[PDB]
């Protein structure tokens, strides 16, 4: 009963922003450590950043700083990942995964 | 509705002395030793309750000097406790408990430490417990209170890994139950599932604390003829627990940082206790106590010809270290020796009772049918405590009318 | 102008006992738990004020044994407090508070350290608070004093980031307010804007200290029938604060160096407290207190048929650590367990009141119109305290005339 629902596939022209959503990860008092992973058919898996609901902390990768913006809505909800100037290298499958309660390595619950 | 025993129990001039002789308990201060099925070495620790079930001879069946004291009909006899001395016969000292995998993360008293949360951060840590002295007397076993995994659940409905509901459970203190240490009176077997938050001698059992309020609020007061207590402790060291914080610090209370840091440190703090100094001036034992007046209505009447004496003494908790040689190499090698833990307890229970008669009128028999009805059944006018565990002290064939032939008897003649 | 109650309140021989039974408070020792809007687990800490609002039944509407004691006209009844015992039912111990981001720089007690002032130097630090015991009784709630951000401003005119003006604020002590710890009685929410100078359980609230001087100097003395107190602490460790020194050391007091150094170290020193040893001999509770003579003119008269009992007890502040298993891996992994903080408080309020009548002459009615006028309005001859928060103790339907059926009643018969 622990599954994560996202926004859905989207076809975007170059130079426009897109906003991805996650669900059922990020509640009051609990406390998850949400991560986002990019999957390009050539580069495999790439870690984007780690966001902590409740506290709302934010950590990024220098490759994606300025490209990916992370937000968290403490009620319900979350975790919104938005990308700005979209180029051909952003065509990928994005995942919202959360290890149970905290930390980085563990992704047993994927979007 | 409830009246004191002084109204319907007449006192006599017949006094008796009874001594349990030397009582010795030798075992392991941390856990029982079972090979291969049943225990071979018992668990003997200074932080255990010593609940002595003293069995008294029936005065209605006793070989009294003269039977003209009472009429076999309409009158019955019962013993009344008037003197008590719990003698301890071991050197004063403090014993230590520990855990080779105690859930201690960082020494939080001073400072540190950056960021090392990992698989297993348990450390081998030892400590001394809080000093506790107490002794009680009654004709019924004492009541202890402890916090356990409460009935589920207040509010509803879901698991898992959440905080267990707490419930204050009152129970009977059995011989061998653990007294509170520095981490409270709780059922560590149920509330701490990692078997690593407290030292090994309490991590799989339950620490019980006496419910003085309930036992004092009892109508008849059969459990507290009197009590004496002395508890003392201070905070030795501070540290935090490893693992995920089940209830995080609220946002409103911390300004998030920090470039680095960013992960909130473990905010589950617990401190090690310490019993501080033990001294002879602080001793409650090795001195007689005379039950001049009882707090309850039962003024020391031992109904059922039995007496429950509870004793806690952590001032003689010294754990002896034994070293046996398996071999003797040319040089010193640790593999040649085995180290063992052993603890001892020496007791000498001394009592002085007063014979009393009860004129059984219609009103008296009615008042005694209510309360304990077995008092009338045993008088000819199954034991629910066989499921519990007490230190049996058979004082039948130990009563003596020659008071001056014993230390407590000599002290009784020159006092009270 | 102000006269003692003994002049216009006649005493009787009718005494009553009333017990609150067992009162339990279970919660989190650091902060309240809100999911998602309202609190689910309250903040229960041993360092909180326990202000019990004891509601007494109106003796003018009470089912007294005989109504010939007084005349319905010209005379009214009121309760007078003569006996009190505040029973505590938990093991003695010390609890610890902390902050995962405490504004601690260098351990300044010994020496060190060179030059590492940076972005964030907060460290995860825990500590034990100062030991404080106190209990008060009155027919009006007690007054506490604390230092808060004062009205702006003495002198003129400009901001910003300067030291805030201090003002000694006297207020009503509510149930749940924090007692002083080792950092004074102040409003940490306003005076410390970094939310990181004191541990998390006080960094967003206010520590209040009783204004003994004002409550003792009040004319009628409705707030202090009597009081008992014991405070003790010592300096555990020393350190300095990180951040800019708002007020630097004068040029006259330091010879500047030094090639290196040149920057004056942080000169904002604050020390962690420590409650030292807690012992049974130092306990104020579990023993009765008889209001023989009051310090004020109100000699224990419970005006309005209510009684405010304030209690602070840090000697039973032990915080229990709970550990729930989320999973059970083949090896030991910290990710499988959640750690929780829980604290409990057990109380048993026992009172013994004396019935009193008041002959209402023209002068008596005049003297009672001044002072509290509601005393006459409620007698038939809106509550401003509904904005505050007290622990309601409803002792109506709990009064009993059989004193010997209760512990405090038994102690009353054999004493005073």
């Amino acid at each position: 009963e622990v599954q994560l629902q996202q926004s859905g596939a989207e076809v975007v022209r170059s130079g426009a922003s897109v906003k991805l959503s996650c669900t059922a990860s990020g509640f009051n008092i609990k406390d998850y450590a949400i991560h986002w992973v990019k999957q390009r058919p050539e580069k495999g898996l790439e870690w984007i950043g780690a966001i902590d609901p409740e506290y709302g902390d934010t950590e990024y990768v220098p490759k994606f700083q300025g490209k990916a913006t992370m937000t968290a809505d403490t009620s319900s909800n979350t975790a919104y990942l938005q990308l700005s100037s979209l180029t051909s290298e952003d065509t990928a499958v994005y995942y919202c995964n959360a290890g149970h309660d905290y930390d980085r390595g563990r992704f047993p619950y994927w979007g | 509705k409830v009246v004191a025993t002084d109204a319907y129990v007449t006192r006599t001039n017949i006094f008796y002395h009874a001594s349990s002789s030397r009582l010795l308990a030798v075992g392991h201060p941390y856990f029982s030793i079972k090979r291969a099925n049943k225990t071979v070495v018992p668990k003997v620790s200074g932080y255990q309750y010593r609940v002595f079930k003293v069995v008294l001879p029936d005065p209605n069946k006793f070989a009294l000097p003269d039977s003209s004291l009472f009429d076999p009909t309409t009158q019955r006899l019962v013993w009344a406790c008037t003197g008590l001395e719990v003698g301890r016969g071991q050197p004063l000292g403090v014993g230590v408990s520990g855990h080779p995998f105690l859930n201690k993360y960082d020494d939080v008293e001073n400072s540190g430490s950056g960021g090392n949360p990992g698989q297993d951060n348990r450390v081998n840590v030892g400590m001394d417990y809080k000093q506790t002295q107490l002794c009680m007397v009654g004709c019924a076993p004492p009541l202890g209170e402890h916090w356990g995994k409460g009935k589920q659940c207040t509010n509803t409905p879901v698991q898992a890994g959440d905080c267990p509901p707490l419930e204050l459970i009152t129970s009977v203190i059995q011989d061998g139950d653990m007294v509170d240490t520095g981490f409270g009176a709780m059922n560590f077997a149920d509330l701490q599932t990692n078997k690593s938050d407290v030292p090994i001698d309490i991590c799989g059992t339950t620490c019980k604390y006496p419910d003085y309020l309930q036992m004092a609020a009892d109508p008849y007061g059969d459990r507290l003829f009197f009590f004496l207590r002395k508890e003392q402790m201070f905070a030795r060291h501070f540290f935090n627990r490893a693992g995920e914080v089940g209830e995080p610090v609220p946002d409103t209370l911390i300004i998030k940082g920090s470039g680095n840091r960013t992960s909130v440190g473990s905010s589950i703090y617990v401190n090690t206790p310490s019993g501080s100094l033990v001294s002879s001036e602080a001793q409650l034992f090795n001195k007689p106590y005379w039950l001049q007046k009882a707090q309850g209505h039962n003024n020391g009447i031992c109904w059922g010809n039995q007496l429950f004496v509870t004793v806690v003494d952590t001032t003689r908790s010294t754990n002896m270290t034994l070293c046996a040689s398996v071999t003797t190499s040319s040089t010193y090698t640790n593999s040649d020796y085995k180290e063992y833990m052993r603890h001892v307890e020496e007791y000498d229970l001394q009592f002085i009772f007063q014979l009393c008669s009860i004129t059984l009128s219609a009103e008296v028999v009615a008042y005694i049918h209510t309360m304990n009805p077995s008092v009338l059944e045993d008088w000819n006018f199954p034991d629910p405590y066989k499921n519990l565990s007490f230190w049996e002290v058979n004082l039948k064939e130990k009563f003596s009318s020659e008071l001056d032939q014993y230390p407590l008897g000599r002290k009784f003649l020159l006092q009270s």
